[PDB]
């Protein structure tokens, strides 16, 4: 028996993710991220847009 | 002069965006998707270009 798990990743939001929790949103400090695998270092801030 | 100089900025930022043969441009997405062995045979094509 087969299985083919063939899988798509950067062209749209993420459907299909890691088990890994969710944690608190830190906001106004210098933090690492990951948003439905966006990911980075960064200050995150309250928007307008 | 301003302009030749913001044109010529925009050319080094735009840059980062291309793949130069690459799987991508993005190289924490690099480092996410692949083990290290495999991983520096793409940095190594980032870092050319």
């Amino acid at each position: 028996r087969v299985v083919v798990l063939s899988f798509e990743l950067l062209h749209a939001p993420a459907t299909v993710c890691g088990p890994k929790k969710s944690t608190n949103l830190v906001k106004n400090k210098c933090v690492n991220f990951n948003f439905n695998g966006l990911t980075g270092t960064g200050v995150l801030t309250e928007s307008n847009k | 002069v301003v302009n030749q100089n913001a044109q010529a900025l925009n050319t080094l930022v735009k840059q980062l965006s291309s793949n130069f043969g690459a799987i991508s441009s993005v190289l924490n997405d690099i480092l996410s998707r692949l083990d290290k062995v495999e991983a520096e045979v793409q940095i190594d094509r980032l870092i050319t270009g």
